């Protein structure tokens, strides 16, 4: 169990020992941005719990040159001696410090080390990044990104989240740079040769993956929060203009979080910095939060309404992380969702409270629908789940940790009510401040939450409570909620609730929902097992808007309906993480209701119905003509979310058909959408006017009309593009329409070439983003390949965009094959650029394959994944893709003729 | 977050 120069490595586990406990790091870093390298040193105050001969910690790609142990409690190690023997075992990304004399329990020691490396050239660790000025200059910065396990690439340390420590950081630098880190600068001292040295305030207790530091020449705008935090937004100097919105939102959002959590942001400053080469969307380093420019920067001339929404989300997400993630950290990556599922959810609570005009509450169900896609296939995972390798740990960052965690939190907030739920949050954050929680710690605090403070006297909590039947009720309801939620986190999957109505005899069955595996299928029963959930149902009826609630704890059950009404709608507003299927004439009652008075169902009830009908089709519980029949009402629907839910299914089929050459069906879908929905599409201005929803309805519908080659639409955009290009940018395309205008513009070699030129000159990354989409809508293979090839270079088109670009090319008919070929003929090369690992590789793989729907393609993809296995290239996304392609195949052979027929029938009457 | 996706449209 041993490397490198022979000699046994004293330790076998990838998890570190618990024997030595870090307390404090002195960390000095001296980067040179001309020679693109750095020299560094550290001193780690450790406490030794049990006697040891060795210290195990993490270190990767670092050349350690000096190592010494000291102690003020253990005179054997009294200043200055002694040297440590250093042994490196790269396969666990560990090193061993060998001590001359067995360390003493309960004595503190100081581990000191010198190390050095080149600045990374790949998105992680302490790495090099570049940007372009308005003059055309090229500047360099050095930035850190450590989550999950890359801090060890920057300085040797105990790189696991449970090992929180104080960090005291110092940075030497040239006068043409500033240096930023987690904490405020205390002091800058002038050195002999003219260099400067920034000293930063010691951090509070925190995890290694959040340590951050940056050397750059960025500009900032500043403001103070109500509670007196200095919030600064940094960006390259020519872009300072674009940071205004971020300053405004982060102040407003930080204030809300302090009220909501009842806990102050503990640090005296908060920095948000727009990094030009940034792999993740954003990273929540405590006090120094890093973003993509597209995540932070906003520009009224070229950023759209949906750009604004996104920037607001991401800031909301990162600020939420200062509590969920930083203040309270998960014990180990198996509960990463404690961080991410929660930040994800706080987006909704915080944006809703601070910017209701953004309508984020109407968008949220999409968070849940996107997971359900993954969660209704066997290859899904439980929310909380073991993880060990860096690749495994990366894999935990997915729709299940984020969207599903958020969705089940939402479900529980609905159950407990806002007041009890926020109270649960507050005591959790307070109780675990500056250390760690695991899945159960969280469910205890949430299930034991006290309304109306504590409570009071002789209320249930706390002091001296009165023994009441009410008290007994409280205690058991609490334990109920605990049992319920743990099964939502340890069971993979989502349940289907099947509902049969017998006058007033509503009978309930629960079932694992399974996509493309029919009610009676060979393997269907084997996947049913002991999948059982405690499901907090809700429902209203046609004769009563009263919300009735009741917890289904077992496989089957019955409830009684006074008045024996027409329809019953389960899961009100879709706040529950489950699909509902109605037997008998239930679906016809609801569809009848929708065509006659849709308003009698709640707006979100409509969104969830539309969603469920089409899922169930795929589940073979309904036939495709039932779902298509529902979309008939959408002609009267003015609630944008349901309108867009419905449309998106019709649009999705069109691309599905169009991807194959099923042109007679795709043409009928084209004619059905432009004609049915002509009123709405024609109602839309080519402007930025109206409310946020108006603005987003517009870009949505006009994109759709332009995608179906609707002539007047294509004409208008073509005109706008022409005026723009002829005026050399001196005219303004309204932002909501920008991407559509550019892509129509890109259909000619002249327009295309012009756009690519604008790309290299533009100072709005949001604009660049839309341009790069446009170029990707090109019908010419020569162009799409050039895009791809440019992105390989990372010069003109930066490599943080390569994954998104292949994804964009692959989903259009002209691009899918080219993209699939490219990925297979350059896999080895893609891997030199990204971790296996990375969100990028996961996007590249799914982005180029998941849309496939033929047995042919299934074959090729099965063969490609089998091949990536050996080498030891394993990802969960392989199975997920195969089951997805399989889902699509079964869907086509099950429902395609029904689709063909339904459209032909619609042509006739009427 | 890496949910930069928002990848494109
Ligand atoms: C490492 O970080 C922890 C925080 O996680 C630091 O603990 C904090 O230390 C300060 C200073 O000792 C404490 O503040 C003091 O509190 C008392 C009463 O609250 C007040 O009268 C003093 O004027 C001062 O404000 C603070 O309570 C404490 N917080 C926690 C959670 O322990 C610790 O000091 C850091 N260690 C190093 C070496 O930097
Ligand atoms: C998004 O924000 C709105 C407000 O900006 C939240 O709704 C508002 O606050 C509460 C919800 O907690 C609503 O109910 C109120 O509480 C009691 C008991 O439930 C009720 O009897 C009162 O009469 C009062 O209505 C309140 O009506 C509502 N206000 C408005 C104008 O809608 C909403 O919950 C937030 N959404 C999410 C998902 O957090
Ligand atoms: C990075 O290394 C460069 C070496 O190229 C250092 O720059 C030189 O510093 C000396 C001493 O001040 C000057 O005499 C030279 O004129 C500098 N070279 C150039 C090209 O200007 C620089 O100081 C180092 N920076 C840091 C932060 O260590
Ligand atoms: C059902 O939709 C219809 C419109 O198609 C509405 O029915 C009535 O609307 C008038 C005024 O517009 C009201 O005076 C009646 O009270 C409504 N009918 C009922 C039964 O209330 C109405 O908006 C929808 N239904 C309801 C219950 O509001
Ligand atoms: C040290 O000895 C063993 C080894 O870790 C452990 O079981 C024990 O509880 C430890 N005790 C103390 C006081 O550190
Ligand atoms: C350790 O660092 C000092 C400089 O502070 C240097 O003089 C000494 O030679 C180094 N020792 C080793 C073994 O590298
Ligand atoms: C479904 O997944 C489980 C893993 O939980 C696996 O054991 C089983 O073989 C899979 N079955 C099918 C039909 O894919
Ligand atoms: C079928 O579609 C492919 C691209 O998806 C195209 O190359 C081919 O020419 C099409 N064939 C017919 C008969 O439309
Ligand atoms: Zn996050």
């Amino acid at each position: 169990p041993v490397a490198t120069n022979g000699e046994r490595f004293p330790w076998q586990e990838l998890r570190l020992p618990s024997v030595v406990i870090p307390l404090h790091y002195d960390l000095f870093v001296h980067p040179n941005l001309t020679s693109l390298d750095f020299v560094a040193s550290e001193k780690i105050e450790v406490l030794v719990s049990n006697a040891t001969q060795f210290i195990i910690l993490h270190s990767k790609d670092l050349e350690i040159t000096n190592a010494t142990l000291q102690s003020e409690e253990d005179s054997r190690y009294m200043k200055p001696g002694k040297e440590l023997k250093v042994l490196s075992y790269p396969a666990h990304e560990q090193i061993a410090l060998l001590v001359p004399e067995k360390l003493t329990p309960h004595l503190k020691y100081y581990v000191a080390m010198d190390f050095q490396a080149k600045l990374g050239d790949g998105f992680e660790g302490f790495y090099k990044s570049t940007y372009r000025t308005l003059g055309g200059e090229t500047r360099i910065l050095a930035v850190t990104d450590f989550e999950p396990t890359q801090a060890r690439m920057a300085f040797p340390c105990f790189d696991e989240p449970l090992f929180k420590a104080n960090f005291s950081i110092k940075i030497r630098r040239e006068s043409r740079h500033i240096a930023l880190s987690n904490m405020p600068k205390v002091k800058t001292i002038e050195l002999e040769g003219g260099l400067l040295e920034d000293h930063f305030e010691t951090t509070v207790k925190m995890s290694t993956y959040l340590v951050a530091y940056i050397v750059c020449d960025f500009h900032s705008l500043s403001g103070f929060t109500s509670s007196g935090v200095k919030v600064s937004i940094y960006a390259s100097p020519d872009k300072r203009n674009q940071t205004h919105y971020a300053l405004q939102a982060s102040l407003k959002l930080l204030d809300f979080y302090e009220k909501y959590f009842d806990i102050y942001y503990p640090l005296s400053k908060l920095d948000l910095i727009a990094i030009p080469d940034f792999a993740p969307g954003a990273m929540e380093n405590w006090g120094l939060i890093t973003y993509r420019e597209t995540s932070l920067l906003f520009d009224p001339k070229t950023s759209s309404a949906s750009d604004k929404l996104w920037v607001t989300r991401v800031i909301a997400h990162e600020l939420a992380h200062q509590w969920f993630g930083n203040l309270v950290t998960m014990e180990w990556w198996n509960d990463i969702w404690l961080n991410e599922g929660f930040a994800k959810y706080m987006e909704l609570i915080a944006v809703n409270a601070t910017y209701p005009e953004l309508q984020f509450d109407d968008y949220f169900l999409n968070v849940c629908f996107e997971v359900i896609t993954k969660d209704s296939l066997n290859s899904s995972r439980p929310i909380s789940k073991p993880a060990e390798t860096p690749t495994q740990i990366q894999e935990m960052f997915d729709e299940v940790s984020y969207n599903k965690g958020a969705c089940i939190l939402n479900m529980l907030k609905d159950f407990l009510g806002e007041e009890k739920f926020q109270k649960g949050i507050i005591q959790y954050l307070k109780k675990f401040s500056y250390r760690n929680a695991k899945n159960d710690d969280l469910w205890s605090s949430l299930s034991n939450s006290c309304l109306e403070s504590d409570f009071t006297s002789g209320g249930v909590c706390h002091s001296d409570p009165k023994m009441t039947s009410n008290m007994l009720a409280f205690l058991g309801e609490n334990a109920e909620v605990k049992e319920m939620m743990t099964t939502w986190t340890l069971q993979k999957g989502i349940p289907l609730l099947v509902v049969k109505q017998d006058g007033c005899s509503l009978r309930l069955q629960q079932e694992r929902f399974l996509q493309g595996v029919f009610q009676e299928d060979p393997e269907w029963r084997a996947l049913q097992e002991r999948y059982l959930w405690h499901i907090p149902l809700t429902y209203s009826t046609s004769s009563s808007n009263v919300i009735h609630r009741h917890i289904l704890k077992s496989k089957t059950d019955t409830l009684d309906l006074p008045e024996k009404t027409s329809w019953v709608k389960f899961n009100v507003d879709s706040n529950g993480y489950y699909i509902v299927h109605y037997e008998g004439h239930g679906w016809d009652q609801l569809i009848t209701q929708l065509n006659q008075n849709h308003t009698l169902l709640r707006p979100k009830d409509r969104v969830g119905l539309i969603h469920d009908v089409f899922q169930l089709v795929g589940a073979g519980r309904l036939t495709l003509d039932k779902a298509l029949d529902m979309t008939y009402y959408l002609q009267h629907e003015t609630s944008s979310p349901a309108l867009l839910e419905g449309l998106s299914y019709l649009e999705s089929f069109y691309h599905m058909m169009d991807r194959r050459n099923i042109s007679d069906i795709s043409e009928n879908l084209k004619r059905y959408l432009l004609q049915y929905f002509k009123p709405v599409i024609d109602r839309q201005s080519w402007s930025d006017k109206g409310s946020v929803w108006d603005r987003m309805l517009r870009s949505a519908l006009l994109k759709l009309a332009c995608d179906l080659n609707h002539a007047p639409c294509i004409q208008k955009a073509a005109e706008l593009f022409s005026q723009w290009m002829e005026s050399s940018g001196k005219l303004n395309i309204p932002t909501d329409v920008l991407k559509i205008v550019y892509s129509v513009g890109a259909q000619t070699t002249a327009g295309w070439n012009y756009l690519l030129e604008q790309y290299e000159l533009s100072m709005s990354s949001a604009e660049q983003n839309k341009i790069l989409y446009a170029l990707s809508t090109s019908k010419h293979q020569e162009k799409l390949l050039k895009l791809i090839e440019l992105g390989m270079e990372g010069k003109v088109i930066k490599t943080q965009n390569l994954a998104a670009l292949l994804h964009a090319i692959a989903r259009r008919p002209k691009g899918q094959q080219l993209a699939w070929d490219f990925v297979r003929e350059n896999w080895t090369h893609l891997l030199k650029k990204f971790d296996l690992g990375s969100y990028d590789i996961r996007m590249i793989i799914s982005g180029t394959t998941a849309h496939f729907s033929s047995k042919d393609k299934l074959q090729e993809v099965k063969l490609f994944f089998e091949s990536l296995e050996a080498q030891g290239s394993h990802l969960d996304i392989f199975q997920t893709v195969l089951e997805t392609i399989t889902k699509n195949i079964k869907w086509l052979e099950k429902n395609l003729p029904t689709l063909r027929t339904w459209l032909m029938v619609n042509t006739r009457h009427h | 977050x890496k949910h930069h996706a928002f990848s494109f449209k």
